[PDB]
RNA sequence: UGGGCACUCUAAGUUGACUGCCGGUGACAAACCGGAGGAAGGUGGGGAUGACGUCAAAUCAUCAUGCCCCUUAUGAUUUGGGCUACACACGUGCUACAAUGGACAAUACAAAGGGCAGCGAAACCGCGAGGUCAAGCAAAUCCCAUAAAGUUGUUCUCAGUUCGGAUUGUAGUCUGCAACUCGACUACAUGAAGCUGGAAUCGCUAGUAAUCGUAGAUCAGCAUGCUACGGUGAAUACGU
RNA sequence: AAGAACCUUACCAAAUCUUGACAUCCUCUAGAGAUAGAGGACAGGUGGUG
């Protein structure tokens, strides 16, 4: 029942928070609210010269954003509708179940 | 090194990115599966108005997005051509059946399509200073806030490297609310190679 | 510097004795963010001036710190070959920050075993006129003394 | 006095056996457990009988001079055979493998300078 | 009859809850001076204790977590003062003009490329 | 030399600890991670255009 | 260095062209690439030409020289003063 | 821990700090000084962001590339060696020359990360490195993991010492086909120079200088290096 | 160079090879090991000139 999303980009997280409540709407079903779970940034520092010149770093880093929302109320209506997760090819749905 | 790339400072903020999917794990191999992909479109493709290639992926899926100045080049007599492309990648690994043409209107309005077409002139013994104030012309008489460009090294033959750079308009390169397109070309001549760059902002 | 005057960090009064100077002493013989050794050395000092003295361990302490505190500084000028040693007034404030910081480089310098001691050495012999920390104001009195014929080159 | 090593009176045991060679401070410790000696009385204060249970401990660890000889022949060994260690002993390099080029004095010695 | 005036510093989070009564000062289920190493943190704590007198007035039931304990003394202090207008609101008269309701940013600072760790630079020599 | 250490890399050795890590986009021997299997200049080129996934300049 | 469990470390062809020889009286010059090998206490009486990297040094093993590798007693660098 | 989700956190949205304001100096206007809220006041503090150009600055060894050469070699596969060699000089750091200390025992307070055939609990053995079995965790859930400086006591009593741990001897642990060249460590023995550094020199006006540990990238193994994370933490800065 | 026991190594000494280490179309036995036995236009060059 533990349905949790995982996103490089926040604003498809946030969609994801979204979409998959209304779709527990749908039917009748209490869900419970976006958990708003810690985001986990990883960071790299390269040298930005194709050589010597050091001291002069570029930093990046890539937040993977996270979600947690828990149906409460299963009902078949929504084992059914499970699948109409719009994933925009870029967010990682892991149903607990 | 004086400017950054005005790609990479205003991706994720007004940009986005090209390759859109998630890999927890065997993400290395997901990369090179893309910039394989983009290899074999760049050269196969090289004659069509081709100016990005966004790779998505979703349920073993390879989802594939060509923005193309020149449609039906692409896509052929109905679809015979994107067909030739569609399952010369599917012979690649997994099935990638979704290739979508997107067209480009304003193939003068693109950075990458104007500086391919400059590099493609300057190779053909052109002047390389015709070749930009005409550039440049086309953009601005498109309605584009400003255009910059700029060819660099050996000008016209000579055995010393130069940099030749007109502008016309508006091109904040320091405001990050302005989506500036830039894309930079090769020219290999017989004397070398030559640096083509191109700041289109609309 | 060049654009006015810059605000000073303040002190909360002593935990102890409630004096701003008594925390500022601790702030002195602070090395290398250590706080709890320098909370230490200084109430192992003031209770033992106590036993040698017999007064109240802040008013032997006020005692000495105004036989430290300077009145008289030098500055100074230049005309060119020769450097004009100009006597100035210390400041107030000054004062205090030379009174204290007399105290523990002149109690740093003797040595019986501790730190702690020599402190209460040094503070019991400062309100007796006595001590590198007294002999260095009279030194700097001295100079100020002597250079009286450039107190009109104070800039 | 332990077996002709006189060691420095006044000092707790613990910290006066080990000025004998051949025997640190893990192993006086290890005296103190065998012989019934508080590890904290002075030599001076030390009784005979003290004295006597002590001693018979320390012969039994190599203790001196058989340590020394022990040491020695083990390098001469390393000396006769010219394996890597023992020809830099030879010639006072550092045996184990560290960094000769700029940081060696505890095995070079005095720095010998030569003028550019 | 909680008054829960909440109190940052550096990276400490203190849950002060002011409770009626004449008692010690409970750190983390602890007494004040059995928790902070010196009194001189225990003096910065009671600073908004005796800018408007309420001195020992309260059992401060702090949880403090994050931090040492210099962070977690302060982000008492200022706990305590967002706490003390929890209790009556007409305390600030006295409060701001000592500065106890601000959160102190005086925060650590990054470790700035090309230069040594923080603001300092490393050794310079001459070639 | 270059087309042959990095068949050489490529080519399975016999222990498994004489194998190493390329960037496989250029064969550069030194400073490749292991999320991207790209050295610190391949990294910066493809994170510029936008091809690697979620990758953006940090500016913390 | 090894382990008790893992033991001594002698390459796998060294001691076969050892206890090839052993059943015969005279030694040999057996020439010798594996500078990591043991010397083995069979490894007596035996003249190992041990690759230096350029030669083939020849060292006749003693008791004593037991315990180290042949590494050991074959100088890679040289070194005349300076 | 049942239960709540109150507080705090976590992450999305959304307020606020704009010379709005109140005076007074400039009403040539901009501006400037003080004050009021207010968490924050004058670009609130930091990061990213580096114009024309300069230095024929660096990179043909990331990569590509005009030209020039090798092309049974200037190409190519293997084992060994070397890249760590040592008369010395230079740059950058680490460790100390102790008493604000050494040691000895108890006793606290973080942040940020990483982890699937990885992190690896708990138990057992070993002086210790470590090993044997192992639960759990694809992880705000389990593991790395314990911060240490810090506090409290005891012991030493200024000594090349109970400071210092360089260098050697012996016996071992892990990883790896393989630690000799040339790995990290662990025990026992030893115990170097070094008593705070000459002329010269650099850094810095806050959470800075100084000081203590933690984490990560690379990585079978290997950091006093680098990048990040927090704890304690000065003060005069009048003045040109 | 954000990782030299082999590798990395581009350097050296031996054992070697030449349409090649790589394109593009046309389980035992010696042996350090490579490798060996048995169950053709072209390539390439960390070569030079920043």
């Amino acid at each position: 029942i533990r349905i949790r999303l995982k996103a490089y980009d926040h604003r498809v997280i946030d969609q994801s928070a979204e979409k998959i409540v209304e779709t527990a709407k749908r039917s009748g079903a209490d869900v419970s609210g976006p958990i708003p779970l810690p985001t986990e940034k990883s960071v790299y520092t390269i040298i930005r010269a194709v050589h010597k010149y050091k001291d002069s770093r570029e930093q990046f880093e890539q937040r993977t954003h996270k979600r947690l929302i828990d149906i409460v109320n299963p009902t078949p209506k929504t084992v059914d509708a499970l699948m109409g997760l719009n994933l925009p090819s870029g967010v990682d749905i892991e149903i607990k179940l | 090194g004086q400017k950054i790339n005005p790609i990479g400072l205003r991706v994720g903020i007004i940009r986005d990115w090209e390759a859109k999917w998630y890999a927890e794990k065997d993400f290395a191999s997901l990369l090179h599966e893309d910039l394989k992909i983009r290899k074999f479109i760049d050269n196969e493709l090289k004659e069509a108005s081709v100016s990005h290639v966004e790779i998505e992926r979703a349920a073993n899926r390879i989802n594939i997005a060509i923005h193309t100045g020149k449609p039906g080049m692409v896509i052929g007599k109905g679809g015979s051509e994107i067909e030739k492309l569609r399952n010369k990648l599917n012979a690649l690994t997994d099935k990638k059946v979704h290739i979508n043409v997107i067209e480009i209107k304003k193939v003068d309005l693109d950075a990458r399509l104007v500086a391919e077409n400059i590099a493609r002139q300057l190779e053909n013994r052109a002047s390389f200073r015709r070749v930009q104030k005409q550039a440049i012309t086309r953009a601005m008489k498109l309605g584009a806030k400003g255009i910059k460009t700029q060819v660099s090294g050996r000008l016209g033959g000579a055995d010393i490297a130069r940099a030749e750079q007109y502008s016309e308009g508006t091109v904040p390169l320091h405001t990050l609310r302005a989506d500036i397109d830039y894309a930079h070309a090769e020219a290999d001549t017989t004397y070398g190679k030559l640096g083509v760059k191109v700041w289109i902002y609309r | 510097p060049r654009k006015g005057s810059v605000p000073k960090r303040d002190v909360l009064p002593d935990p102890i004795h409630n004096s701003k100077l008594v925390t500022k002493l601790i702030n002195k013989i602070m090395l290398d963010g250590k706080r709890g050794t320098a909370q230490r050395i200084l109430y192992s000092a003031f209770d033992l001036v106590e036993q040698r003295s017999g007064r109240d361990a802040l008013e032997v302490f006020e005692e000495a710190i105004n036989n430290i505190m300077p009145v008289l500084e030098v500055k100074a000028r230049r005309v060119g070959g020769s450097n004009y040693q100009v006597p100035v007034e210390v400041r107030p404030e000054r004062r205090t920050t030379l009174g204290l910081r007399w105290l523990v480089n002149y109690a740093r310098l003797r040595g019986e075993k501790t730190m702690e001691d020599r402190l209460a050495n040094e503070i019991l012999d400062a309100a007796n006129n006595t001590g590198g920390a007294v002999k260095k104001r009279e030194d700097t009195h001295k100079m100020a003394e002597a250079n009286k014929a450039f107190a009109h080159y104070r800039w | 006095r332990i077996a002709g090593v006189d060691i420095p009176r006044e000092k707790r045991v613990v910290i006066s056996l080990t000025y004998i060679y051949g025997i640190g401070t893990s192993t006086a410790q290890k005296i103190l457990e065998e012989a019934n000696v508080s590890a904290d009385t002075r030599v001076k204060d030390l009784t005979d009988d003290e004295l006597g249970r002590i001693r018979e401990v320390v012969d039994g660890y190599k203790v001196e001079g058989d340590l020394r000889r022990e040491t020695n022949l083990n390098i001469k060994r390393l000396m006769e055979i010219s394996s890597y260690r023992g020809i830099r002993h030879r010639r006072g390099l550092p045996v184990r493998g560290q960094k000769t080029k700029n940081n060696a004095r505890t095995r070079k010695g005095p720095v010998k300078t030569v003028a550019n | 009859v909680e008054y829960r005036g909440t109190g940052r510093r550096k990276n400490s989070v203190a849950r002060v809850r002011l409770v009626p009564g004449e008692g010690n000062i409970t750190v983390n289920n602890r007494d004040v001076r059995e928790y902070l190493p010196f009194e001189s943190l225990i003096l910065d704590l009671n600073q908004p204790f005796d800018v408007t007198e309420t001195k020992g007035n309260y059992d401060v039931l702090v949880n403090v977590h994050g931090g040492g304990f210099t962070g977690q003394a302060q982000a008492i202090r200022h706990g305590i003062a967002r706490a003390l207008l929890e209790a009556d609101p007409e305390y600030r008269g006295s409060l701001k003009r000592a500065g106890l309701l601000t959160r102190d940013p005086r925060m650590k600072e990054r470790k700035k490329p090309g230069l040594k760790a923080a603001r300092r630079s490393p050794q310079f020599s001459k070639r | 030399a270059k087309t042959s250490m990095v068949a050489k890399q490529q080519k399975k050795q016999k222990y498994a600890v004489r194998e190493y890590t390329r960037c496989e986009r250029c064969g550069r021997p030194h400073s490749v991670y292991r999320k991207f299997k790209l050295c610190r200049i391949c990294f910066r080129e493809l994170a510029y255009k936008g091809q690697i996934p979620g990758v953006r300049k940090a500016s913390w | 260095a090894r382990s008790i469990k893992k033991g001594p470390f002698v390459d796998e062809h060294l001691m076969k062209k050892v206890e090839a020889q052993e059943g015969s009286e005279k030694k040999q010059v057996i020439k010798t690439w594996s500078r990591r090998s043991t010397i083995f206490p069979n490894f007596i009486g035996h003249t190992f030409a041990v690759y230096d990297g350029r030669k083939h040094v020849p060292v006749y093993v003693t008791e004593d020289m037991v315990g180290h590798k042949l590494g050991e007693f074959a100088p890679t660098r040289t070194f005349k003063g300076h």
